[PDB]
DNA sequence: CTGAATATTGTCGGAACCAAGTCTCCATATGGAATTAATAA
């Protein structure tokens, strides 16, 4: 028994007209005497009856039609088949000369949608029987049914006029023909499609459901997917495509001004569809210059919503049809469950999409122990608390924009809903919060400002946009243009665009640097071989841009986006950890970054796509100070290393190959050859040779010291080929003696297994060694609960009384009848009587669950809260009971924060690591 | 190929009108005798056993099964239920169990070519429970009779009546209903039963003595070397299963020299800080090398015609060449001479799996026949006085040459784990004087050799039961 | 649909369609020479053409993509025309394809079957395929198929009723009700004799066995019992086949017409 | 048509689709190329480079795309004067003219007219899109093609010459 | 009031397979191996 039912009976019980009424508590319904019943209906059967009952009240009371006039059940025996089927039609409207007007089938909201097939046999064929057993004209073919609005019910209803359709293939030809959609009181209701025009009593929808998304979701996937040519994906672009046009029929719409995403059904035929390609055209190419701002204006032409190959005519019709009604943008008010089209939009990507190698995403359970190794709950609090504002995200390489919307809900959930509490009020922060998030109706406004994540594709670029709009943000800040490029091609339309300003760095190549962004989360892609005439454009801005190696880049990037302190979680291969080539930019690492936490993820993380070996990297960034003093002990280092070279080299020129002295090598060289002192030697040599030196090599002389240790003094002699960025000087040798000097410990773990393994046909459940969830919520809505195991045992115990009632009247009917009925009334006593034993069963099992429920809850969760003794989650019995039984509906799906008990890879990382 | 002609009403035969090609090489006309499935075996329903949930018991995949008919059962519990095992217990629970009844013999449907009929003798205990995808058979002339009249004989025509279809060879229980076993065979092995059975039992209770001591060709390179330098067996794999490796910046350069800082690395580190605590014999391999190659590695086809190539599966435990090529290429590079592997080379593995990466070989077998090493292995000629070769190989594929490999070679795709002149270069090994070497091999060499003595047996007997069954049918 | 297809050049051959009374008053165009093709094994149709389908071919109903394009085949050749297609080792071993073998053996001309390495297609998908090498019957030639296909169907109706009347007498006691058939209370009175043998062989003509040719009544009734149920439980989807159980049909039918077909295996493509 | 994959994919960037479609369309271009000039004449499909650097990518496509709206009007005899002019042989937005260079460039040289009698058996669109198209996709639609040395002895032993 | 409905459950058939295990063949810089013009001398 829905809501909206028990509004229908208010309203009945307010009209002053008593011509229909409803009673839930008996499951009645009463009609007056004036409307001409063909049948007596005196019990609620269902949801149809009271649609029934309030759309005769709305038609006698306000729509203002004559109940004499109309009628209710009325027979329309017809021809099926071998024999005469009898169904009956619900309403009948008739007008002042006994025609019918209104011809109205009653149905289920629920019903209202799967039983749209069931109208060939509800609507025209019985108007057919009507106008040639009684000589009448039928008007208008009504398939109706409520729709609840503030505090009032509409009529949300499909008005075919009967005289323009007589027939439903003529229907369904010209795609569910609807001429009507509301009802209009003094037969009335216009040809033309009523207009959406917004901005108005009227609108496209604000109070839109989850049923109503699933079954709009199953649709459009069994339509638009198809089995016929294209692909698995080109379907998903177009799709993206509509309803960005969607969303710019949102953006540029004022008051009135018809909204031009709809059908526009000018009198009887739906307009042609050639109008509609070009007017969604149109939305579109202004769309590619505010949403995605194209500026090239020959870019905006030569391009189109649909290949009108790929994608039919008809199917983008049907398109328009399913979406025109349904406001993506700002209409999100089933609060009721938060956020309903985001998980809408998911649900999309999910079912139609066919990731592969080469367009696959970055695992979600990754993507948050990334966003929670970095600590970016207690960052975002801080930031928030100190100095009012958030962190500002960037994420370049973001194909789906998954380190985005979970940045967004982690950082929702973590700063109004979970860690609250750790947010002091000093109005000021106050004030903040109220204009970054807490209208609970735009979650995400904040995010219009902290997410300026990056995509080369456009494809993915459009999707990633449609991702960010559909779960209440805005996607300005995200550009579909390169994320290597320079820092005055990014041009949103907006003033704050912290991702344009640039400025020369001193220490970085005298090259471009926007230390602004907080932290730089990322997963880029593992082999990138760039075009002929586009490896020639960034050899201006990066150090290394010529090393042919473009994959690096990203992380040379990360240094120009991050402020002088700034997180970065990155997901790389082990190639940069392990392979010689990458020597350099490793080097680069440990002298800008601050290089705090490895994790090794197996080869199963990006599987079924690849069996690539990754490694999260978690490095701050250096202060200007640090990077400063890293480049005068390098220097000091390698110029000591430079004299001790010629001096080993003037030594072993002298010894082995024998030269009879020379010209005064040097002052120190030539001071104790002829002299003989061999200390001074020996503690040079020891010096050059910091590394190959052994404990047994000391007594050993010069001549065969020098040939014992012969091909390292040839090797660490020499100096860096490229990257001179060093200056000539060994790398090894000098980052040893820096290293030893500056020196911070640096976190490193592994990761056996990630929670799942997903393959080719599925997903499957595996022991997560990154995280472990609450799976016990911090806060329970106990009475909620209560309220739920009481309700349905009250429902279980009616059903008992009903059935026990039913015994009784079965009992009383076997007392005095006789044998020839007696077998089969004892057969339904029998019958009866085991289906109570176990419903008396399931009641005692129910109960002794219920007496466990709140054995449990008072164990553990008291006020609607959860005791600090077990806020670790560490008692297995407590986990282990919610993951089973009924509470598993309730659960909890939140990664876990423990703060004293250890045993996890994040528990630890985000202990033992000290972010600066 | 064949080819082979038929009539159109033969594939009138059997209730599917089916007319593959193998199907239709297997039906010939026929003169000599017939049967069918009546007058022998009898197919049973499957049915769901009653699983106590109390006591562990036994479940038996199609892999846990051999070609030798010898299951190997896993113990579930009821009380695990872990993660890993999951995917069993929910299949059980799904109802792909069954218990066989003491006297059947069970055979696979999916490819019935890899002979995993399996018996279940009469007199037995510890009942072990199978997949659906066995049939159970249960026969009416002695289990012994039919097992070893469908094992040997009778597998040109169970293999005959697959159904290939777009996927897996797979058999099925109304096709095994139709095959025309001849009685000649059953006649002769049932009029010889009462000494088949006494001699096959007395051969296959041989088999069961050698395999009661058979072991494997890595623990006993794996124990000596244990034995021989005191390191206890139960922590340098209970130290390699603890992952929380911290180390500091200082560290990375140590003895780096490529400034390396994956995890791996650094495990390999501290491992190597526990494999030589008490050992003092620790030499840098770098000063005992002497060059390095790689090999020639071209297209090559499998069983064709050219100089032949080895491969990595050729690499075994033992530090002995398996020299049984496959692939055979026909390119030339006008210096194959330089490849052409020859008698006392020694072969470290480069490019394999993160286990299997570093196991070298050293060419034992006289070859008159010139063989190409590919680019996969690389040629190690060191000092044939400090390092004797054959301990060095055997060293290798040790735990030594195993907790080491397994951490410090290269590479982002670890399905192909490769390792690098620098990794061979800087291999601190420990090397004993000359006379502790040439005791650990030896003793190695011995005891591998025992059990390759013990090891052509079973497949002498298992052969010898085979010839006989097929002499005894055929008489 | 084959007029759904629009061409504006010399006239667009593949736009024509007729009715045929041999294959069900169905368009068949029928003007090519040769068809020569890859199935695309095992995809979903369109709905669209999903729609279309099951009032346009005779096996309509069978949602499969290989055979609801093996008739295509048959719509589009000539009296006469030449077939070969990689087909998949499915339509020629799987049980679950009886229908389609049929089909081609009634309207088609087998007359050479290669059987391809798995080889083939490795890098991709690696399965097994067969080539068919079919010829499509004249219309003088499949009337043929079908007088003895019903031949020998109301022969097959007749024995199921008659051996199944036996087996309810002789086993599971069943006194005579004299509304059976004027035959069997006939000769049930009297005794075996021959014509009790010789139904009973005939409708068992398959499975058999020559040793069983003297032994008593109550035994050729259990031993078969569990197949005795299998050739009289007749064929699903009558109305292409017409209440036979097909294989003892067929089994005669191809018995009447022989054809020696050639077969051939490739281990190597090349 | 292993080098033509990882530019034009990018390390992600274009879609192996769009690839597919954009390579036929330039391989279009460039046959209307061959076929319309004569001896004497410099061609269109090509790169004006001075030495090293090239000329501007805008000037290419509109040398280009015009080969195109001049190869469906005189051998795919398509009519309709509206679709020639809103048709393009790729698009800029899902490929960028960078890419457009390269792909001349590396099929500069090449003639495919007259080089069509040497790669005999070589099905050039079918093998590219075999190997640019990931398996997933083809897998559920059955784009798997029959080899040239199968269908040359399907159409062989059928005696279709006879 | 006889019915064989339809309406599900629960289970054989079957897969342009594809999860497990483990072997590879080929681009590409390099570096050295050849010069060179240098380089003192
Ligand atoms: N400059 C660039 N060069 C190559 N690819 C880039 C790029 N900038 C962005 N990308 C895109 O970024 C994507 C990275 S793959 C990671 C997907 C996404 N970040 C996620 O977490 O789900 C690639 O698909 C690639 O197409
Ligand atoms: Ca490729």
């Amino acid at each position: 028994m829905k809501n909206w039912q028990r509004i229908v009976e208010a309203k009945l019980e307010q009209q002053k007209h008593k011509v229909a009424e409803i009673s839930l508590e008996n499951g009645t319904v009463n009609y007056s005497k004036k409307i001409k019943h063909n049948r007596n209906l005196k019990a609620l059967t269902g949801d149809e009856e009271i649609v029934r009952a309030f759309l005769i009240d709305r038609l006698v009371n306000e729509l203002d039609y004559k109940p004499e006039y109309l009628e209710t059940e009325k027979e329309y025996t017809i021809k099926g088949g071998h024999s005469k089927i009898n169904p009956r039609v619900d309403v009948l409207v008739k007008d002042d000369k006994g025609n019918p007007f209104f011809f109205i089938e009653v149905k289920a909201p629920n019903k209202f949608e799967e039983d749209k097939d069931e109208i060939e046999g509800q609507l025209f064929a019985l108007a057919q029987a009507e106008e040639r057993d009684f000589k009448t004209k039928v008007k208008y073919l009504v398939y109706y049914t409520v729709e609840l609005i503030d505090d009032e019910i509409v009529d949300r209803a499909i008005i075919i006029d009967f005289e323009k359709y007589p027939t439903y293939t003529d229907w369904s030809n010209g795609g569910f023909i609807s001429t009507g959609t509301e009802l209009t009181a003094g037969y009335g209701e216009p040809k033309k499609q009523p207009l959406i025009k917004g901005h108005e009593k009227y609108d496209l929808r604000v109070r839109i459901d989850r049923e109503e998304i699933e079954g709009l979701g199953r649709n459009l996937h069994n339509v638009l997917w198809g089995g016929g040519g294209t692909n698995d994906s080109e379907i998903f672009y177009s799709l993206v495509n509509i309803i960005l046009a969607k969303i710019q029929d949102e953006y540029e719409k004022e008051d009135g001004q018809e909204y031009d995403f709809q059908v526009y059904q000018y009198g009887d035929n739906v307009e042609s569809p050639q109008k509609l390609f070009d007017r969604i055209n149109a939305l579109y190419k202004r769309a590619l210059r505010e949403q995605l701002n194209v500026t090239d204006e020959q870019k905006i032409a030569e391009d189109n919503v649909i290949n009108r190959n790929k994608f039919p005519l008809n199917k983008l019709v049907y398109t328009v049809q399913a979406l025109e009604s349904l406001s993506f943008l700002e209409g999100r008010n089933s609060l009721d469950g938060k956020d309903i089209l985001g998980d809408f939009f998911e649900s999309i990507i999910r079912d139609g999409f066919k990731q592969t190698k080469g367009q696959f995403f970055t695992p979600t359970p990754i993507v948050k122990f990334i966003l929670y190794a970095l600590q970016l709950d207690k960052l975002a609090i801080d930031r928030l608390n100190n100095d009012r504002e958030l962190p500002l995200i960037i994420d370049p390489s973001a194909g789906s924009g998954t380190f985005l919307i979970e940045a967004m809900k982690l950082i929702t959930k973590e700063v109004k809903y979970k860690q609250n509490h750790k947010v002091k009020s000093s109005r000021q922060i106050t004030k903040r919060f109220e204009e970054l998030f807490m209208p609970d109706h735009n979650e995400n406004k904040w995010a219009r400002e902290y997410l300026y994540g990056c995509e080369i594709n456009f494809d993915l670029g459009t999707a990633s946009k449609v991702n960010m709009i559909l779960h209440g943000d805005g996607s300005a800040n995200i550009f579909v243009q390169d994320g290597l490029l320079p820092f005055r091609f990014y041009v949103k339309e907006t003033s704050p665009n912290y991702l344009e300003t640039a400025s020369p760095d001193a220490l970085y190549g005298d090259k471009e640097v926007n230390g602004k962004f907080d932290v730089v989360v990322s997963n880029p892609p593992f082999s990138v071989d760039l075009d002929t005439q586009t490896q020639r454009e960034v050899r201006n801005a990066f150090l290394f841009g010529d090393k042919k190696n473009s994959e690096n880049l990203f992380i040379e990037r990360y240094y120009q986006l991050l402020k002088e302190g700034g997180r970065l979680g990155v997901v790389l291969p082990e190639s940069v950890f392990d392979t010689t080539e990458n020597k350099y930019i490793r080097l680069f690492i440990f002298k800008y970054f601050k290089v705090k936490a490895v994790v090794s993820l197996p080869q199963v993380t990006f599987e079924p796509f690849t069996s690539t070996k990754t490694s999260l990297l978690f490095a701050q960034k250096k202060t200007k100070e640090e990077v400063e003093q890293w480049n005068e002990l390098w220097d000091k280092y390698g110029k000591e290393w430079s004299l001790l070279k010629t001096r080993i080299n003037d030594y072993f020129s002298y010894f082995v190959k024998g030269r009879p002295l020379n010209k005064k090598w040097a002052p120190d060289v030539v001071k104790d050859i002829q002299e003989g002192n061999e200390d001074n030697i020996r503690k040079n040599i020891f010096r050059f040779l910091k590394d190959h030196i052994k404990e047994e090599d000391k007594n050993l002389e010069i001549k065969d010291l020098l040939i014992k240790y012969a091909e390292e003094i040839s090797s660490i002699s020499k100096h860096e080929k490229e990257t001179d960025v060093f200056g000539f000087y060994n790398a090894w040798w000098v980052f040893g003696e820096v290293a030893k000097e500056l020196d911070y410990p640096i976190f490193m773990a592994e990761a056996e297994n990630v929670g799942y393994k997903r393959t080719k046909k599925g997903e499957k459940p595996m022991p997560n060694d990154l995280y472990d969830l609450e799976y016990a919520p911090s806060t329970l809505d106990c009475e909620k609960v209560l309220s739920s195991f009481d309700i349905e045992i009250n429902a279980l115990e009616a059903s008992k009384t009903k059935l026990s009632v039913e015994k009784g009247l079965l009992e009383e009917k076997l007392k005095d009848k006789e044998d020839k009925e007696n077998e089969k009334i004892q057969k339904r006593l029998n019958k009866i009587s085991e289906l109570l034993e176990t419903i008396e069963n399931q009641l005692d099992s129910i109960r002794s669950k219920k007496l466990e429920v709140e054995g449990i809850l008072e164990k553990y969760y008291e006020n609607n809260k959860l005791k600090e003794e077990y806020s670790e989650r560490d008692d297995e019995e407590l986990i282990n009971h919610f993951k089973h039984g009924v509470l598993y509906q309730y659960r909890s799906e939140d990664i876990l924060l423990r703060n004293k008990t250890v045993h996890k890879i994040l528990d630890e990382i985000r202990q033992g690591v000290i972010w600066d | 190929g064949l080819i082979q002609r038929r009539n159109f009403s033969t594939f009138a035969s059997e209730p599917s009108v089916r007319f593959d090609f193998n199907y239709m090489k297997s039906v010939t006309p026929t003169t000599e005798e017939y049967y069918t499935y009546k007058s022998l075996f009898e197919v049973v329903p499957s049915t769901v056993p009653t699983l106590d949930e109390s006591e562990p018991f036994k479940y038996a995949e199609i892999g846990h099964v051999s070609k030798n008919g010898e299951v190997f059962p896993v113990t579930l519990s009821f009380e695990d239920r872990d993660e890993l095992n999951e995917d069993l217990f929910k299949k059980i629970e799904k109802g792909d169990i069954f218990l066989p009844e003491r006297g059947n013999i069970l055979i696979s449907a999916i490819r019935p070519y890899l002979n995993k009929i399996v018996l279940i003798k009469e007199d037995d205990k510890t009942d072990i429970y199978f997949t659906k995808a066995f049939i159970q058979i249960k026969p009416l002339i002695n289990s012994r009779i039919l097992y070893y009249a469908l094992r040997t004989i009778f597998s040109e025509k169970i293999n005959a009546v697959s159904r290939q279809g777009k996927g897996y060879p797979t058999l099925k229980e109304d096709d095994l209903k139709t095959i025309q076993f001849s009685k000649k065979v059953i006649d002769n092995l049932l009029a010889k039963e009462e000494e088949l059975i006494s001699n096959i039992d007395a051969l296959e209770k041989d088999i069961k003595e050698l395999k009661s001591i058979q072991r494997s060709k890595k623990e006993i390179v794996d124990e000596v070397f244990s034995s021989h330098f005191n390191i206890n067996m139960v922590e340098l794999m209970a130290l390699d299963s603890q992952r929380r490796v911290d180390v500091g910046l200082s560290s990375i350069s140590s003895l780096n020299s490529t400034i390396r800082y994956s995890y791996r690395w650094n495990k390999m580190k501290l491992i190597q800080k526990y494999l030589y605590r008490d050992i003092d014999c620790i030499e840098p391999l770098g000063k005992y090398i002497l060059s390095s190659n790689n090999g020639w590695s071209p297209e090559s086809v499998v069983g064709g015609e050219g100089i032949p190539i080895l491969g990595q599966e050729h690499l075994e435990f033992d530090g002995v060449l398996n020299v049984s090529p496959t692939k055979a290429t026909t390119k030339t590079k006008n210096n194959m001479e330089n490849f052409f592997i020859q008698e006392g080379d020694l072969f470290i593995s480069r490019g394999n799996t993160v286990d299997l990466v570093g196991l070298a070989c050293v060419v034992e077998t006289e070859v008159t026949e010139d063989i190409i090493y590919p680019d996969l292995y690389i040629r190690l000629k060191i000092d044939e006085k400090v390092i004797h070769k054959k301990y060095l190989a055997l060293l290798f594929n040790s735990f030594f040459g195993r907790l080491y490999f397994k951490y410090v070679s290269k590479g982002k795709n670890q399905t192909m784990v490769k390792i690098s002149s620098n990794e061979l270069l800087n291999y601190y090994l420990p090397i004993p004087p000359m006379e502790e070497q040439l005791e650990i091999v030896g003793k190695i060499e011995e005891q591998i050799g025992a059990q390759n003595e013990i090891e052509k047996q079973i497949e002498e007997k298992r052969n010898q039961i085979r010839v006989i069954i097929e002499e005894t049918a055929r008489s």
